[PDB]
């Protein structure tokens, strides 16, 4: 769907969890 | 161990 | 999910419950792709070893769910499965090759704040983001320990591993079709899948769109979160031709 993988309670309120930017500093390219 | 589930779902 | 911790409230919308009507049980993890359509691993269906072969009857789909145990009223969604499609070349044979299978519910569940569909990989993210050290997240209900059991869904994020240290670890034969993550002894970190956890998802988080993705289903193990082992995850890209295929006919 087009608006898969957006979270309800997180990206679509801009809010973060508690270890999502574990994973974004792994992706190192 | 699980809660019991309303019957409608069988 | 060994050495993980509890999820956050609806960190994981996508996170679905494969559950045993009777006896009542968890009988796997699962994930919500489509508001009709749920993918997990084949081995959950199918696996003669165990003398396993679920029919659509013998099973339910909870989602929504954070609690293992209680029935969420009023956040969980309970479905029932119209139809099983297990990939024709699942290999229960050999090495879970190809352990993939979807779920066709009989009526379409509605998005909420808890239940919210993950994305499947393209070929352009695939390519980018399942690299060695790249970390994805796994969640499920299953065991805390190889040999106990959580009170509400738990997460933990691991690092995809080299292949040849994959190959490595194991006797099985490894297979384009399969992926390992999880931490190396020196790496002090830890976690794994284990019994449970199977068919759910390993998801990433594509920095270029910030949607989560689904890159791996909960395969297979030696043990769970034993060092100089990992956890094997089916490469859902590699499948999807299949996944379409199965969709755009059924
Ligand atoms: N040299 C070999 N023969 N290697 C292949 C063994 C595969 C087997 N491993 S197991 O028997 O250890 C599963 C197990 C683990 C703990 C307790 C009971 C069974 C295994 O994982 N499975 C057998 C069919 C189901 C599957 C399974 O249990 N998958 C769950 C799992 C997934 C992941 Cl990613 C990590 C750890 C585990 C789970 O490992
Ligand atoms: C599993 O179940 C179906 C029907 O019960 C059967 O056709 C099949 O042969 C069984 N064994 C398999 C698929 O290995
Ligand atoms: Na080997
Ligand atoms: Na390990």
């Amino acid at each position: 769907e087009a608006d898969c993988g957006l979270r309800p309670l997180f990206e679509k309120k801009s809010l973060e969890d508690k270890t999502e930017r574990e994973l974004l500093e792994s992706y190192i390219d | 161990d699980f809660e019991e589930i309303p019957e409608e779902y069988l | 999910i060994v050495e993980g911790s509890d999820a956050e409230i609806g960190m994981s919308p996508w996170q679905v419950m494969l559950f045993r009507k009777s006896p009542q049980e968890l009988l796997c993890g699962a994930s919500l792709i489509s508001d009709r359509w749920v993918l997990t691993a084949a081995h959950c269906l199918l696996y003669p070893p165990w003398d396993k072969n679920f029919t659509e009857n013998d099973l339910l789909v909870r989602i929504g769910k954070h609690s293992r145990t209680r029935y969420e009223r009023n956040i969980e969604k309970i479905s029932m499965l119209e139809k099983i499609y297990i990939h024709p070349r699942y290999n229960w044979r050999e090495n879970l090759d190809r352990d993939i299978a979807l779920m066709k519910l009989k009526k379409p569940v509605a998005f909420s704040d808890y239940i919210h569909p993950v994305c499947l990989p393209d070929r352009e993210t695939a390519a980018s983001l399942l690299q060695a050290g790249y970390k994805g997240r796994v969640t499920g209900w299953g065991n805390l320990k190889e040999t106990g059991q959580p009170s509400v869904l738990q997460v933990v994020n691991l690092p995809i591993v080299e292949r040849p240290v994959c190959k490595d670890s194991t006797r099985i034969r490894i297979t384009d079709n399969m992926f390992c993550a999880g931490y190396k002894p020196d790496e002090g970190k830890r976690g794994d899948a284990c019994e449970g956890d199977s068919g759910g998802p390993f998801v990433m988080k594509s920095p270029f769109n910030n949607r989560w993705y689904q890159m791996g289903i909960v395969s297979w193990g030696e043990g769970c979160d034993r060092d100089g082992k990992y956890g094997f995850y089916t490469h859902v890209f590699r499948l999807k031709k299949w996944i379409q295929k199965v969709i755009d006919q059924f």
